[PDB]
Formats: C-alpha cells, structure tokens, sequence
C-alpha cells in the first residue's frame, strides 16, 4: 500500500568494459573533478565567509579553484547567500548556460529551505533544489567554513563514480509543444532613462 | 576484482580510505557488471537501524513550525528495491557511509553485526570510515566488539 | 663497445633516479621560511633530471601488481 | 626507369624534432602554469595547487585534459564560419614564432637570415585572431572587450620594432644566432642590456601589454568588460587562448633574453669555456644541456619579474594606456636609435 | 637562407595542429547541449537587440597615425642591415628619412590627434 | 610549372579585383576591391623579378614602393570615408549622384 | 638556395585552389566583415606565394604591413558602414551583374590567351647574364639594403614626404 | 615649451622608478616571507568555549 | 522581452521556442511556447502529458484577459505546480529513476 513507489528499472544493467577503454574515462573524470572552478554568486545572509576561502584562514584555492566570474566557462557554482523570488529569474540562466559537467551544489541552510526567512514574506524562495536540481545540501546561517569543504570532498567522489557509457546522461530531448496565445501585449517598463 | 577478492566471500566490510575520496570510486565502478546496485546511506539520522531495513518505520517529516503530529510512515528500503530489482541480481550493494570516528539509537558496533546479518540472512553492506593514504579494507565484524 | 653499457647506463640511470623522489623532501621541508632566491635553487633541476622526474611525480603508479607466482 | 621519381616519394622530410618541439613547449607550459598559480598565490598565502599528487606538476594537465572535454557550446549568432576560424590564427602566431628561436651552440632550427623580422611580422598578427574571435559573436563584453585588446596592442608594435632594430644595427644582423654570436665577446660586457638599456626598459615595459599583461588589473575586476573576449570560448577554445596567452608570455622572455643578454653565453666568453683546458672530450651534451641551461634561467628571471611586477602596479586603464604607449615610449624609443646611430658611427 | 624545408613542415604541422585538437575534441565529446543556445555569457536575463556601439571616432585616429607610421620600419630594415656594407651615406639618407616622420609625429602631437 | 602557373592567377585575381569594384555598392568594399587589383599587379611583379634579374633586384624594391603607396592610399581614402559619413549618415555610393 | 622538389607543384596548386575560393568570398558575401577576413586570408595566401619563389623581404613585410596594419584599419572601418544583408539570387543586383560578367571574362580571355603564346622559358635563356652575378657573396636581405640605396636613392628619398602628406591630409580630414 | 620638457621627462621617469622599486624591495621580502598560512584540511582551527554547533 | 517564469519544471516561454535552436532566442515572441522539465525529474509517457495538454487550453484561453505580464504567468505555474502533484499523488506518474541526484522536491514516498 506504497504511495508514489518509484519506477522500475527499465534496463537489465548488464555489461561488461575492456580497461583500455575504461581507464581512458577514468582518469578523464579523475581530471574533471580535480581540476574544478568556481563561478561567482553570492547575495546575502549566507554568503560572506565564501571570500574568507581565498585566504590565511580558509584556502581552497589549494586545489586548484579557479574562481571564474562567467556562466560559460566554470562548473562550480555556489548559491550562498538566501535567494528571493526575484534574482531567480536570472540565477537559473546560469546553470543552463555552462557545459554539462556542472554537477552543482548548494550553500546554506537558507537556501535548502529558507529557513530564518520562513514565518509569513511574499519573497523568499523555500529552498533552491524547487528552482534547479543540484547535488549537496550545505547546512549553516552562516554555513560552516570548513563544511563547504567537507562536502565539495563528499561530491569528489561522485565524479569518480562514473563510467564511459554515463557520457550519455546528459544528451537532452524536445518536449517542444504547439501552443499559442490571444492575449494583449505590455511594452517594456525597465526604461533606462533619468 | 580486487574488490571482488573481498565482497562476494565476506559480505561484510569497512572502506579504509584516505580522507578524500579521490582513490576510491574506481573500485565503486567495477561492481555495477555482476548483480551489485548502489544504496549510498549516510547512516546518521535514523534509529534502530533494524526497523530501517526491515520494518514500515514512521521518519518523522522535518517539521514547519506548526502541525502536531504529523508523520508520513515511511516505508523501509530492502524488499521494496528487491521488487524494484530484476531477478538477475547477486547482491544489494550498500554504504553505511557515517560508522565512524578515529529516541534515537546509537550505531553502535551492536548496530552494525544487526547490519551484518541482512548480508547473511535474506544486502552486501560496506560501512566508512577515513584511515591510512593507502586505500584498506578491513571485515567491521572483528571490530565490532 | 664491449664495456660501453655500465657507464652509459649508469649515469643515465641517476639522471632519472635519485633526484625525483628527494626534490619532493627538499621542498616539502621547507615553504614557506624560504629566502629570497631559495626558491632557485631546486626549481631549476626541476627540469634538468626531468627523465626522471615526471616518473615520480604524481604520476607515480598504484597499480595493483599482480603478487608472487 | 625513372619513371615519376625514385627517391622523392616521401623519404625527404622527418618529424621528429618538430614534435620534440612541441613536446618541449607544453611542457614548459606546465612549468610556468606551475610557478604563477604557485608563487603568484603564495607570496603571503597558502601553498599552491597541492592535492594533485605531491605538488601541481599534474595538475597542469590536468586542467588541460578537463578543459578538453567541456562540450564546446558554438552559440547562435556567428557559427563555424568564423568561431572555429578565430583562435586557430591566435595560436598559429605564436606557434610559428618558435621557428627562428636557438637554444644553445648549434641547436637552431632554420639559419632565416630574416628570424627577428619574420618574428615581428608574426606578433602583428594575433589581433586579427582577437578581433575575429571577439565578434565572432554578437552580443557586448565580447565585442568591445576584443576591441580594446586588438586595438592596444597595435599601440605598441612599435617600439618593439625600434627597440630590436636598435640591436640589430649592433648585430648587424637579423638572424638570432648572430645575434648571440655579436654578443659572446666579454661574458658580460658585451650584453647588450648594459650597452643599450635604455631599448631595454622599453622592450621590457611594452612586452607586458604586448602578451596581454595585464588584461585583468585586479583579481576581482573584469578583464574591462566581464572577461577578456573568451566568456563563450568554453571548452579547449578558452585551452587554447590560455595557451596562447602564456606562449606569447614565453616568446617575449625568451626574445629579451636572446637579444639584450648572451643566448647561451656564460658569464666568462662562450668561446672561453673550451680554451682554458686545452682539451676537450664530450664536450657535446654537456653543452648542449649547458645551453639549455644557461638560457632558459635567463628568461626564468624575467618570468619571476612579471610575476612579481604581476602584484605591484594597478594596471593602467585604456585611457592611460595609449597616452603611455603613444607619447612616452615613441619619443625615446626613437631617441635610443638617434643616440646608437652616432654611437654605432664608428 | 639555404634551406626552408623545415620551415614548411612547420607550417604544415602547426597549421594541423588546431583542427586535430578541434577534430579529437568533436570525437570524444556529448552531443547534448539543446538548451536556449542563443545567447552569451554576463547577460541580463535574455537581454536582446542594439546596434551602433561603435566609438570609432577616437580610435580611427590612432589606426591611421599607426598605419602611417608603420612603413618606415620596412624601409628602415635595408637600411638597418646595410650600415657597414656602404659606407655613411646611407646613413644621412636614414636621417633625413626618420627626421620627416618625426616631424610628421610632432605634427600629430601638436594638433590633438592622440588623445583619450 | 612555378614560372607559368602563377601569371595564370594574375589575370584570374585582376580580372576579379575589377568586377567587384564596378558592381560594388558600399565605399568599404570598393576600396577592398582596389586593394586587391593592387596585390594582383604586386604578384604579377614580382615572379618576373625571381626568374631574371637577381644581380640588382628591380621587381623586388618596385613591389616595396607598391606596397608603400598602396597603404598611403588605403589611409586616404577611408580618412575622406569618415568625412562624408559625417555629413551624410550613410555610405551607399550608388545613391549619389548630385554631380552629374 | 632552391625548394625541395616534386613537392613544389602540390603547393602550387593548393595555394592557387584557396586563393581562388577566397577572391570568390572576397567579391560575393555581402557582410562586409566576412569579405574583409577573406581579403585578408587572400593576402596571407598570396604571402606565402611570395614566400615559396626565393623572394623573402617581399613577403615577410607584404606580410607585416598588409595582414597586420591594412587589414585592422579596414576592420575599424567597417564600424562606420551600416545596413548589411541586401539582396541575393544569382545576381542579386541589376543586369550590370551581367553586363560585369561579360566584360570581365572577354578581359580574362584577351589576357590568358596573349599568356600561352610566349615562351617564358624560352625568354629565360636569352638572359643567362642577368641571373649570372650575385655580386660574388651576398645572401638576399643585403642585395635589397644596398641596391635600395645606391641606385635607387631619388624615390627612397620621395616616398617619405608623401607618408607625411598622407599623415597630415589624413588627420585633417577624419578630424570633424 | 620643450626645455621644460627636456628637464621634466626625466623627472617623472625618475618618479616612477622611485615609487616602482622602492615597492619592489619592500614587497621583496613579502614574495619570500616567513609567513606559514592556513595548512591542509587537516589543520583545523582552534575552538574555544563559547560557540554552537549540533544542538 | 522573453521575462518568463522559467522555475524548475516550469518554463512558460513567452517566446516561440519549438526549434533545436530558436536562432534568436525568442524568434519575435510571438507564439508563448513551453517545455516539460528538460532535467527528466519525471518521464513523461505521451497519454500522461495529455491531459496536462488539453488543460493548457483551459489555462491559457478559459481564464485569460490580462496583457502579456508575467501576473499571468504566475496565474499559470501556481496550478501547473499543483496539477502534476495531483497527478502523482494518485499513482499515475512516477520519478525520474536515472543516474542522476535523484532528488525529492515533494520528498519520499509514503505508504498512503
């Protein structure tokens, strides 16, 4: 008497790779996520220790994190700082403008629920994973400087769980439907005039 | 199968790692080819953990302020995935990726010979725990107690 | 062109031996109390063993070595 | 017979140095990479990129291998027409160039009586690359922000060109082997960065924009308008305008160290380092690694210089940039030519 | 100048090199990527349209001033080779020719052409 | 086939650089177009100057001299293009005809 | 110096197969900016033609002040040029597309029939002193340095005047 | 005037290099300092006894 | 422009997408097109999306008289967000079941 019971595996899963082969994507994988950078955000409450990461206190620059402040070029992007309604609009842009190894994450327990922003306000968004889906969940008001580490090694592994043949999980379909509009419609407002 | 070399037989084990992860999924890799299919736990949370791989346990909702009791009764994740499996599949591999250090129940090593019989009677289950650079494995049932 | 292999293949062999896993003490001991043209000092032969070098950087191998027959 | 050719179907032309070359320069590459991202970010910092094995010696490539992948997106507006078509010349302008450079006593690859020239001519062609890529596309802070690299850079060619033709009339010659060879007389007398460094400093100073250094001037302020040009450029096209980026970096260095230093030239006179000894036995690889060596420092230290000047000046913007590059360097870029012609009378 | 062979097989080699790395990226690489598409990087939500972003005015000048003079270099460098080889003729002939540019440069300086 | 498959070219760009100058439309293009007439002549210069004389090179300077007023020209010309797109707000060369 | 042998013909014919396909682009697309990057291909095509018979200046610095300077004050101009994109279909403009493509192909055929009539290398033995000197030791960046200045010194002396006439003349004008 | 120029253009010549290498070796010893910074992950800071964490 | 609300699982375009590649962006804005979770959080067999298709009239024709502002937009994702939850939490549709994070918006299932 199961409510919403998940759907079946469809295929069989059974196969079998020759190393040559698989090595190759191995260690290809190994690179992706051993060499990864990050992409600028950051708005609010749970944001400014980020900038304590690329010092004496905190340094994940170590690793190699090349802070990249541009959608199409980084895979790393951290929504610190409490998200409202609005800023979403544009945020979610961004995770459809990057390539494919993206496998974002999230930061501060603000933006996994909304939580001291969960009274009665017609702004705050509960939680980001209803606006894009990523991986990790980083609890804190303001999240732990050592934590954001802490999970960015948990999610280093997920990388290396990857085969040759999950290079396919990301080729995207055309759910494209046919439907217009009768309605009316509103010239611009954002008039960019003083 | 080096893994293989100690899955199969044993069916109960803890990962030995480095604390990184960055040695450890090519070995994760291997075992989706025979039957294995992954169960990531993070085991922290739960209680008893007998009643969360057996039993219909309420997991209690993370709450919204208000609303006295309301909890969904949560089913377990054994024979449901079972179901969901194909009758060609050797083992139900699992993490209990939080057994360590170095009304809830703690996980004790108790716990975890609790968590070493579903391997033998009706899941092949690994529990974690960071060590040594070198990547070991060691069987938990001598360590446990 | 008889005895012509050990001294060749001697020297070869330390050019590309001792140096890769000792340039990895020499600055892992110090990094940061360093002076100002320390840093020189071993940077440099990080190119001229280099035959060598590369073999123990991180390049350095964990297979699995199938065991004793 | 003889009927078409006997000996000239394909048996004339080997390819092994040229990949030696190539070999070399990517590692090289990986070296330099190594020393910003680990002296650059480590002066009052943590060390660099650690966790990939011992040190960053794999990590170089590692990033190279990740940006190999990165599905290269192609945008809408402008296509293969000219997107593919645009760092392809950037890098070429940079890659040819490694032609004419020595390395040590007879290690050239071609004599190229015209070397230096043709190495002019083919640093005046990158901004062709820069302006195609920038519009390659069509929206701004791509558009404007290859305008106003391409249009920069051509603000600077000329005292390059002034300051190497004030060595080439010392020389009296074009080819770099001569070069080094007119400058091997007193070990270090003879340099030409003491006999004329007043061309120096402004080689020197020009060099910096002329690799696009710096293109950023802070490390949270833009390349001027959100990146320099490359904001699209995901995949190995943004791995090839680094890489492009750091080889005119190399070219540079290495061209200020082969003209106003000795090439491979010790401090004592190059030819002095056989005569002393009255004898000689394997003085072949000795040398050649010895010229590797001897060189390669030499342009290591302009290589820490600009890694260090890298965090002492906030980089001019282009509207100082061009006052400084047209009204500065022009008058005594000339001047320096004025003085070594009356200098070189005799 | 004897034998540019090499520098053909250069030019060959380095001319191949970026289409095999553009050609071995197509190879291993996702067909995927049927997202929007359309627009670049650092872009206000869909921000579209506009023309006439030229600001050419300022730096056309600075173009012709380098197009100008730049050809004194290549009639410099035979000159520049052919010191010693002739005697000091040529050397006053340079003189004269460098002195009209710069005063063509000092021309150029006077009146604002180089500017902002 | 150096000494005559190259002139074979001469004509097949000459020929071209004066089509697209007549059916040009727009200043830029005509001016491209008359730059390229000028490297074709350039080319027809200079193989005569490889084959034969080579004691006093007489191509080689003459192509230099080519090349030097061909960018004093192409200075010029789009210099006045500047001007009378400042005092008309469009370039189509065919709709001006004022002059006549 | 000389070239390496059968190879010679194969770049011959694939410089003049591109340099065709780039005149063609050159004088067909209608985006100003595509024909500016194709004239510039022709000239670095047409560089390497240079290149290829033993001439070395007259390439590396058509090269340098052509694919370098021209190219990138043309690019700046075409900033100034606006409204692209006009008509099209096998001769998009009038009949004087038509009356072009005569004219032009009776001046080709008038040329490359007058061509294949003289025997250029017959017209190369009849000088066999010319090509004959090489002055006794000189290599060719020094044949042009000095038989630049000491025969031909009343142009090197012009040319110069008119750069800073062309200089002036240019500023006064784009100057409003 | 150009007098005024010929004694002014060594003058912020002699400026620049004044302030470029008086910056230089000061921050000479910042390149090679004694400053050890934050170390690996391993490394965690000290906590003294007042703080929150997991209620 | 195209300012639709784009949240996750709702993109209503106020633009004509229904190419590969609209080749503007918008392709003049004039046919408000839609896609269905391009990240497959839910797969879709075609008689499931049908009546969610038939109801995109009843949204977009029966209660429709406010200009092209994205009010009406929101007007549209509030019961877009809602209908597929009805449409789960009667068993007809289920998850995404892929290699992905497999995350739980509306959070595991329940034993009804």
């Amino acid at each position: 008497t199961v409510m919403n019971l998940i759907e079946f595996p469809l295929l069989d899963q059974t196969s079998s790779n020759s190393v040559i082969s698989t090595t190759l994507n191995d260690l290809s994988n190994w690179s992706r996520l051993s060499s990864l950078w990050p992409l600028l955000y950051g708005t609010s409450c749970c944001f400014i220790e980020f900038a304590s990461l690329i010092g004496s206190r905190f340094d994940f620059d170590r690793y190699g994190l090349v802070p990249r402040s541009s959608p199409r070029q980084a895979d790393l992007i951290l929504t610190a700082g409490t998200v409202t309604m609005k800023m979403a609009p544009s945020l979610v842009r961004l995770y459809e403008q990057m390539p494919e190894p993206k496998y974002v994450i999230a930061m501060g327990a603000c933006t996994i629920t909304g939580g001291m922003f969960s009274t009665d306000s017609y702004s705050t968004v509960r939680g980001v994973d209803k606006l894009i889906p990523v991986d990790v969940y980083l609890p804190g008001c303001p999240p732990k400087p050592e934590a954001v580490i802490d999970a960015l090694t948990k999610l280093r592994k997920k990388i290396s769980r990857e085969i040759v043949e999950d290079r396919t999980l990301s080729q995207n379909k055309k759910r494209c439907f046919t439907t217009s509009h009768k309605l009316y419609v509103r010239r611009s407002t954002h008039t960019g005039t003083y | 199968g080096r893994w293989l070399d100690d899955v199969e037989k044993h069916k109960a084990l803890a990962i030995y790692p480095p604390h990184e992860g960055g040695y450890e999924g090519r070995y994760l890799n291997r075992l989706r080819y025979q039957g294995y299919y992954f169960l990531d736990l993070s085991a922290r949370g739960l209680g008893d953990p007998e009643s969360t791989l057996t039993k219909i346990h309420p997991v209690c909702p993370p709450s919204l302020g208000r609303q006295p009791v309301a909890r969904w009764y949560f089913p377990p994740e054994v024979d449901y995935r079972l179901s969901l499996l194909h009758p060609d599949a050797k083992g139900l591999i699992v993490w209990v990726y939080e057994a360590k250090v170095s009304r809830l129940q703690v996980l004790s090593k108790a716990e975890l010979q609790f968590l070493a019989m579903l391997p033998d009677l009706r899941v092949r289950v690994i529990a974690e725990c960071g060590n040594w650079r070198k990547f070991i494995w060691k069987p938990l049932k001598q360590i446990s107690g | 062109i008889l005895g012509i292999l050990p001294p060749v293949a001697a020297i070869a062999f330390f050019y590309l031996f001792v140096a890769p896993p000792i340039i990895m003490n020499w600055m892992r001991l110090r990094w940061f109390k360093r002076k100002f043209i320390e840093t020189y000092l071993q940077f440099m032969f990080t190119y001229l063993f280099f035959p060598g070098l590369m073999l123990w950087a991180p390049f350095v191998n964990f297979r699995k070595f199938p065991r004793d027959k | 017979s003889k009927l078409e050719l006997l000996k000239e179907v394909y048996g004339l032309i080997s390819i092994l140095p040229i990949l030696t070359l190539l070999l070399g320069i990517t590692i090289e590459v990986l070296v330099i990479v190594w020393l910003e991202r680990e002296i650059s970010a480590s002066i009052q910092q943590r060390i660099g990129p650690e966790y990939a094995g011992p040190l960053g010696l794999l990590q170089a490539i590692a990033d190279g291998t990740k940006l190999l992948f990165k599905e290269d997106i192609l945008p809408s507006r402008g296509d293969i027409s000219l997107f593919s078509i645009g760092p392809s010349i950037a890098v070429i302008s940079v890659l040819l160039s490694f032609l004419v450079i020595p390395l040590g006593y007879h290690f050239v690859l071609a004599d190229l009586s015209i070397g230096v020239f043709l190495w002019i001519a083919i640093s005046s062609i990158a901004p062709i690359g820069l302006l195609m890529a920038g519009y390659s596309s069509n929206n701004k802070y791509s558009f404007l922000g290859g305008l106003r690299a391409a249009a920069q850079s051509i603000s600077y060619e000329i005292p390059l060109t002034f300051c190497v033709l004030a060595i080439s009339l010392l020389s009296n010659s074009l080819s770099t082997v001569d070069i080094v060879e007119a400058q091997s007389k007193y070990g270090f007398f003879g340099w030409n960065i003491w006999r004329q460094p007043i061309g120096f400093l402004v080689f020197l100073i020009s060099s910096l924009a002329e690799c696009e250094r710096l293109p950023f001037d802070l490390p949270e302020a833009e390349e001027e308008l959100v990146a320099g040009y490359q904001t699209e450029y995901s995949g190995i096209k943004y791995g090839l305008f680094y890489l492009v980026s750091y080889l005119n970096l190399l070219v540079s260095s290495l061209f200020v160290t082969v003209l106003y230093l000795g090439g491979w030239n010790f401090s004592i006179p190059y030819i002095s380092f056989f005569d002393f000894f009255q004898m000689n036995k394997a003085v072949g690889i000795l040398e050649m690694t010895m010229g590797i060596f001897i060189t390669l420092t030499k342009a290591y230290l302009f290589l820490f210089i600009s890694i260090t000047i890298r965090w002492t000046l906030p980089r001019m913007r282009m509207d100082q940039l061009l006052n400084l590059g047209w009204k500065f360097l022009l008058p005594i870029s000339l001047g320096n030519l004025l003085l070594t012609t009356s200098f070189q009378l005799v | 100048l004897h034998e540019y062979d090499i520098f053909w097989t250069f030019l060959i080699i380095a001319s191949l090199i970026p289409i095999l790395a553009f050609s071995i990226s197509g190879l291993l690489a996702p067909v995927s990527e049927g997202p929007e598409k359309l627009s670049s990087y650092e872009s206000g939500i869909e921000p579209m349209g506009g023309a006439w972003v030229q600001f050419r005015i300022r730096y056309y000048m600075f173009a012709l001033v380098f197009v100008v003079f730049d050809v004194e270099t290549v009639f410099l460098y035979p000159w520049a080779m052919s010191f010693d080889v002739l005697g000091v003729s040529v050397f006053i002939e340079a003189l004269i020719f460098v002195l009209i540019l710069v005063v063509g440069l000092v021309y150029a300086w006077r009146k604002g052409a180089l500017e902002w | 086939m150096m000494f005559e498959h190259v002139l074979f070219l001469s004509v097949y760009l000459f020929s071209i650089g004066i089509y697209g100058l007549i059916t040009s439309r727009n200043m830029v293009r005509a001016l491209i177009c008359l730059e390229l007439i000028l490297n074709s002549i350039n080319l027809n210069l200079v193989t005569f100057s490889d084959l034969f004389d080579s004691r006093q090179l007489k191509g080689d300077i003459f192509a230099i001299f080519v090349i030097a007023l061909a960018a004093a020209e192409a200075a010029i010309g789009l210099s006045i293009l500047s001007s009378i797109h400042r005092n008309r707000k469009s370039t189509r060369i065919n709709q001006s005809n004022l002059l006549n | 110096m000389d070239l390496p042998g059968p190879i010679h013909e194969i770049l011959m014919l694939f410089g003049e197969f591109i340099l065709l396909l780039g005149g063609l682009g050159v004088v067909l697309l209608t985006n100003p900016i595509y024909s500016a990057f194709s004239l510039g291909l022709v000239l670095v095509c047409i560089s390497l033609f240079y290149f290829l018979l033993n001439s070395y200046f007259v390439a590396v610095a058509q090269l340098l002040i052509y694919v370098g300077a021209i190219n990138v004050l043309i690019i700046f101009a075409v900033m100034f040029v606006n409204g692209s994109e006009w008509s099209k279909d096998k001769n998009y403009w009038t009949i004087g597309d038509g009356f072009t493509s005569l004219v032009c192909i009776t001046f080709v055929f008038s040329l490359m029939t007058t061509i294949p009539d003289t025997s250029w290398y017959g017209i190369l033995w009849t000088t066999r002193s010319n090509q004959i000197v090489e002055q006794g030791l000189i290599n060719n960046v020094q044949q042009i340095g000095i038989h630049l200045a000491t025969d031909f010194y009343l142009p090197f002396e012009l040319i110069s005047i008119i750069l800073l006439v062309s200089l002036i003349g240019a500023i006064t004008m784009a100057r409003q | 005037p150009m007098v005024t120029g010929f004694m002014s253009y060594g003058q912020q010549t002699i400026r620049a290099t004044r302030y470029i290498g008086q910056s230089f070796i000061t921050t000479l010893s910042h390149t090679n300092r004694l400053p050890i910074t934050i170390h690996y992950p391993y490394e965690k800071s000290i906590t003294p006894e007042r703080f929150r964490g997991r209620i | 422009q195209w300012l639709s609300c784009t949240t996750r699982h709702v993109r209503i375009y106020a633009a004509y997408i229904d190419p590969e590649t609209n080749a503007f962006d918008q392709t003049q804005t004039d046919k408000l097109t839609l896609m269905l979770d391009p990240t497959e959080e839910f797969v879709w067999t075609d008689e499931t999306c049908q009546m969610v298709y038939n109801e995109f009239q009843d949204l977009v024709d029966h209660y429709e008289g406010a200009p092209l502002s994205e009010y009406t937009l929101r007007l549209i994702g509030s019961d877009l967000e809602h209908y597929i939850r009805k449409l789960l939490y009667d068993g007809e549709i289920k998850y995404n079941m892929r290699s992905r994070v497999l995350n739980f918006s509306m959070g595991k299932p329940r034993v009804k």
